[PDB]
C-alpha cells in the first residue's frame, strides 16, 4: 500500500517527477499494489490518474490498478449529481 | 578507324550498362520489395480469369453510385 | 526573464511551489514565447500546467499564420506548389490560406513551425501532437518537398535536415510501438484520419520516400503479412504450391491459417491470399502460353475454332487487367517500358484477330499467323521478365532495375549507329521513298545478323 | 546457381522462338515438338508492319537476356572470411567422411 | 541463462547447442520480436 | 554453498517445466517442431 500525500496543487511536471512517479505506478501494478491518493483533480493526484489510466490502457490483460482517491465530501465542487435518484452518477 | 570507334563507343556504353549501379543498402531493397508487394497486394485478389466478374461487378457498382490506438500511441 | 531567453532564472525564481498561477494567466505570455522562438520556455509552460490545445484558437492560429509567417518562407511554399505540387502539399497550402484570409488545431501549429524550419519548436509541438508518427511522416513529407526549391540552398537543407531527423523520430517511435505491441502497432500503421489529408503512415511513408521506415522490421513483416494473406507465414512454400495445384487439399488441414473460421471460408481465404493469387496467375499464364502454342500450331484452319475462342476469351481478361492497371497508375504506367510492351503485345493481338477474322484471304491469314507468333515471342518475354523479378525479389532488385534501363539505352544508342551504317551502304552501294526507308532501317540488321 | 537460371531463362526464349518459326514458316504432334525443340538451336548455333516490331522484340529479349547474364557475373557481391571458411569446412569435412 | 551455463559440464557443447536450439525458434514467425531476441540470444551463445 | 546438481531434482523441474513455463513459447516451440523440426528439436521436445 503506497499512500502518496504530495502536493495538492501546482505540481511541475518535471522529466524527472515524471519518471519518479511512472516508475512508483509501475511498481503498484507489479506487485498489486494500492495507491491512496486524494480525490482531487488538482496537481499530483491529476498525473497519477493520468498515469494509472495510461498504465491500464497500455496493458489491458495485465493485473488491475488500484488508484483509492480518499477526499473530502465537503470540498466537492460539483455536487448534487452523486446523490441517487443501478445508479451511475455523472460527475 | 571509324569502326574501332564505334566499338570503342558502343563498348564503353555497354560496360557503362554492366557497372552503373555500383555507383551512387538494405534500405533501398527493402523500399523497393515493399513497393512492389503492396503494388500487388492492393489488387483485387482474385485468381486469373475469375477477376473479370470482380471488375464487371465493380463497374457496374461505380456506374450506379480510433481512440484507442492514439491514446495507446 | 523570457526575452532574455533566462529559462533556469525562470524555473528557480517565478514557477516555484510557493508562488500560485493559472493556465490561462500565461496565454500572452505563452503567445510570446511561440512568436520568439522560445522552445525552452513553451516547454516550460507546456509542463507548467497551460493546456495547448484550448490555447490554440482560431485567432491566434491567424495571427501566427499571418502576422507571424515568414514572406520567404510563403514564397518558398508558392514555388512548391506551382512546381513539386503533392496532395499533402495541396492540403498544406490550404490550411495556410485558410488560417492567413476537429480542425486539429495543434496539427497547424505543428505545419506552422514546421514550414519555418524552427526544429526544437517543432519538437515541442510535436511532441504533444495526437497521431505522433503521422504527424513526423507527414512533416518529414511536407520537408521532404519544400527541400527541392533550389530558390534558397540553405533554407533547403534545413528542411532537408528536419525532414530526416522526422523520418528517424517516426522509426524509432514506431520501433518503441512494436515491440510493446504487434497487433496494436499495425492498427496504427493504417490509421488514416483526415488530419494528414486523409493520408496514412504507410502512404505519407512512401509518398516521401522514407526508407528507414518501410525498411523497419515491423512494417516489412507487415508486408509479409498482407502479402500471405490469412495463410500464416509458418507453412512452407511448397505446401502452398501444392495446395495451389491440389485444391480439394486445401480443406484437408494441409496448409495453416493465421486465424479460424465452415469448410468455404478455408478456400476463401486460401485464394484471396495474394501469395496463392499471383502463383495462380503465373500458372495460369503459362497454361495461356501453351494453349497459344498450340492453336498456333494445330489449330489454324481460317476459322475460329473452340480453343481459339477460349485463346480470345483470356486475352480479353488480360486486356480487362490491363486497363486496370492504367487507370489505377495514371500517365506513370507507360514509364517501366515493360509495362508499355505488354499494352504493345495486347494491342498486336487485337491487329492479329482483325487480320485473321479477313477470312478467304490468304495475305490476311499469313498476317494474322505471323502476328500472332511475334505476340507469342512478347507473352513469352513477359513471362521472363516475371521470373526474372520474382528470381531477384531482394537485394538484386536495384541492380536489376538498374540493368534493365542502362542495357535499354545501350541498346538505343547501337540502334542509333545502326541506322546511321544503313544510310551509309544505301549511299554507297545502291544510288522511293519507302523504299529508301526500308532499306536503311532493314540492311544492317539482315547483314549483321 | 546464376548462369544455371539464365540459361534456363534463354531456353524459354528459344522454345517460344521455335514455336514463332514453325507458326511462320511450316503450317503429327512427335514432329511439330521436335521442330519446335531443335529448330532455334540448329539454326542460331549451325511483311511490312511486321519487321519493325520483329527488331523490336528482338531488342527486348536481347535487354531481358543480357540483364540476366549481368546478374549472374554480378549477385555475388550483394547481400567475410567466415562464410568461405564455412564453405570449405563444409566441403572437406564431407569429403573427409568417406 | 548466462548463469546456468556457468555451472554445466560441457560449456562449449552447451552454447553451441543453445546457439542451435535459438536459431530454430527464431525461424518462427508468429511473433517477430520473440524470434529477434532468440537470433540475438543464440548470436551471443556463439560467441561465448 | 548451495549445489545446483542436487537442487535440481524431477520434481523440481517438472514444476518449472509445467507451472513456469510460457504457453507463447510452448505455442513456438509447437510451431517449430510442426514447420522447422531438426535432430535437436526433436530432442528438446522430448524433453520438454
Ligand atoms: C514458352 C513456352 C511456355 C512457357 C514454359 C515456361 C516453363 C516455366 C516453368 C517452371 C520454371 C519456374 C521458374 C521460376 C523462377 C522464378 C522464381 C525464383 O527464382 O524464386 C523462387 C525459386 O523457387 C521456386 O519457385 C522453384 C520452382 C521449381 C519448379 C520446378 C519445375 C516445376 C514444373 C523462390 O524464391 P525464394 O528466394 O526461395 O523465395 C523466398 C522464400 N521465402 C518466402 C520463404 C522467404
Ligand atoms: C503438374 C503439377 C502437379 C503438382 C505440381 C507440383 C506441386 C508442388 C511443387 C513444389 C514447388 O516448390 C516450391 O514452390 C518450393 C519453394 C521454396 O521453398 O523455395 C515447385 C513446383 C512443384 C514441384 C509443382 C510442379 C508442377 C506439378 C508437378
Ligand atoms: C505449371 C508448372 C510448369 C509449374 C509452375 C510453377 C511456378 C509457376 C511456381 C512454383 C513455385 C512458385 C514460387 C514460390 C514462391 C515464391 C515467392 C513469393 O514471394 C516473393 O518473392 C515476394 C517478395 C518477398 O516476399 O520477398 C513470390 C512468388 C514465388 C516466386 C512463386 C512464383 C511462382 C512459382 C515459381
Ligand atoms: C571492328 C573492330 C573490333 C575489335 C574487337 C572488338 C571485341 C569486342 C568484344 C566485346 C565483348
Ligand atoms: C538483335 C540486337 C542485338 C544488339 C547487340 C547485342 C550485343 C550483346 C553483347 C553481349 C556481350
Ligand atoms: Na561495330
Ligand atoms: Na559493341
Ligand atoms: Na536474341
Ligand atoms: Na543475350
Amino acid at each position: 500500500v503506497i499512500s502518496v500525500t504530495g502536493g495538492a496543487k501546482n505540481f511541475a511536471l518535471k522529466p524527472r517527477m515524471r519518471k519518479i512517479f511512472s516508475r512508483l505506478i509501475y511498481i503498484a501494478q507489479s506487485k498489486g499494489a494500492w495507491i491512496l491518493t486524494g480525490g482531487t483533480h488538482y496537481g499530483l493526484m491529476k498525473y497519477i490518474g493520468e498515469v494509472v489510466r495510461d498504465n491500464t490502457i497500455s496493458r489491458s490483460s495485465e493485473e488491475n490498478i488500484v488508484a483509492i482517491g480518499i477526499a473530502a465530501w465537503g470540498m466537492v465542487s460539483n455536487r448534487d449529481t452523486l446523490i441517487r435518484n443501478y445508479f451511475l452518477a455523472q460527475y | 578507324c571509324i569502326y574501332m570507334l564505334s566499338t570503342n563507343i558502343l563498348l564503353v556504353n555497354l560496360l557503362v550498362a554492366m557497372f552503373g549501379y555500383t555507383v551512387g543498402n538494405d534500405q533501398v531493397w527493402k523500399f523497393q520489395r515493399y513497393f512492389l508487394v503492396q503494388e500487388y497486394c492492393s489488387r483485387l485478389n482474385i485468381p486469373f480469369p475469375f477477376i473479370v466478374f470482380a471488375y464487371f461487378y465493380m463497374v457496374v457498382k461505380k456506374c450506379f453510385k480510433d481512440n484507442e490506438t492514439l491514446a495507446w500511441e | 526573464l523570457l526575452e532574455w531567453n533566462q529559462l533556469d532564472l525562470a524555473n528557480d525564481e517565478i514557477f516555484t511551489n510557493d508562488r500560485r498561477w493559472e493556465s490561462a494567466d500565461l496565454q500572452e505570455v505563452m503567445f510570446t514565447a511561440l512568436i520568439k522562438d522560445r522552445p525552452k520556455f513553451v516547454r516550460l509552460f507546456l509542463e507548467n500546467g497551460l493546456n495547448l490545445r484550448k490555447f490554440l484558437t482560431h485567432d491566434v492560429l491567424t495571427e501566427l499564420f499571418s502576422n507571424h509567417f515568414s514572406t520567404l518562407v510563403y514564397r518558398n511554399l508558392q514555388i512548391a506548389k506551382n512546381s513539386y505540387n503533392d496532395a499533402l502539399l495541396t492540403f498544406v497550402w490550404k490550411l495556410v490560406a485558410n488560417f492567413r484570409r476537429t480542425r486539429h488545431p495543434l496539427q497547424a501549429l505543428f505545419i506552422w513551425a514546421i514550414l519555418q524550419n524552427k526544429k526544437e519548436l517543432s519538437k515541442v509541438i510535436w511532441e504533444q501532437t495526437r497521431g505522433c508518427t503521422l504527424a513526423a511522416l507527414g512533416a518529414s513529407k511536407l520537408l521532404k518537398t519544400l527541400a527541392k526549391v533550389k530558390n534558397d540552398i540553405n533554407a533547403a537543407g534545413e528542411s532537408e535536415e528536419l525532414a530526416n531527423e522526422y523520418e528517424t523520430r517516426a522509426v524509432e517511435l514506431f520501433t518503441e510501438c512494436y515491440s510493446s505491441d504487434e497487433d496494436l502497432a499495425e492498427q496504427l500503421l493504417v490509421y488514416s484520419c483526415e488530419a494528414w489529408g486523409g493520408s496514412n503512415c504507410l502512404e505519407l511513408a512512401v509518398e516521401a520516400t522514407d526508407q528507414h521506415f518501410i525498411a523497419q522490421p515491423g512494417v516489412q513483416n507487415f508486408l509479409s503479412k498482407q502479402w500471405y494473406g490469412e495463410i500464416s507465414r509458418d507453412t512452407k512454400n511448397w505446401k502452398i504450391i501444392l495446395c495451389l495445384f491440389i485444391i480439394p487439399l486445401v480443406g484437408c488441414g494441409f496448409v495453416s491459417f493465421r486465424k479460424k473460421p465452415k469448410l468455404l471460408w478455408y478456400y476463401v481465404a486460401f485464394f484471396t491470399s495474394p501469395f496463392v493469387v499471383f502463383s495462380w496467375n503465373v500458372v495460369f499464364y503459362i497454361a495461356f502460353l501453351l494453349l497459344f502454342a498450340y492453336v498456333l500450331l494445330m489449330d489454324f484452319h481460317s476459322v475460329p475454332h473452340p480453343p481459339e475462342l477460349v485463346l480470345y476469351s483470356l486475352v480479353f481478361v488480360l486486356f480487362c487487367d490491363e486497363v486496370r492497371q492504367w487507370y489505377v497508375n495514371g500517365v506513370n504506367y507507360f514509364t517501366d517500358l515493360w509495362n508499355v510492351m505488354d499494352t504493345l503485345g495486347l494491342f498486336y493481338f487485337i491487329a492479329g484477330i482483325v487480320f485473321r477474322l479477313h477470312s478467304s484471304n490468304k495475305s490476311s491469314l499469313y498476317s494474322g499467323r505471323v502476328i500472332f507468333c511475334l505476340d507469342y515471342i512478347i507473352f513469352t518475354l513477359r513471362l521472363i521478365h516475371i521470373f526474372t523479378v520474382s528470381r531477384n525479389l531482394g537485394p538484386k532488385i536495384i541492380m536489376l532495375q538498374r540493368m534493365l534501363i542502362d542495357v535499354f539505352f545501350f541498346l538505343f544508342l547501337f540502334a542509333v549507329w545502326m541506322v546511321a551504317f544503313g544510310v551509309a551502304r544505301q549511299g554507297i552501294l545502291r544510288q522511293r521513298w519507302r523504299w529508301i526507308f526500308r532499306s536503311v532501317i532493314y540492311e544492317p540488321y539482315l547483314a549483321m545478323f | 546457381i546464376d548462369v544455371f537460371f539464365f540459361l534456363f531463362l534463354f531456353a524459354v526464349w528459344m522454345v517460344a522462338f521455335g514455336v514463332a518459326r514453325q507458326g511462320i514458316l511450316r503450317q503429327r504432334w512427335r514432329w511439330i515438338f521436335r521442330s519446335v525443340i531443335y529448330e532455334p538451336y540448329l539454326a542460331m548455333f549451325g511483311p511490312e508492319w511486321i519487321t519493325i516490331p520483329l527488331v523490336c522484340i528482338y531488342m527486348l529479349s536481347t535487354n531481358i537476356l543480357l540483364v540476366n547474364l549481368l546478374v549472374a557475373m554480378f549477385g555475388y557481391t550483394v547481400g567475410n572470411d567466415q562464410v568461405w571458411k564455412f564453405q570449405r569446412y563444409f566441403l572437406v569435412q564431407e569429403y573427409c567422411s568417406r
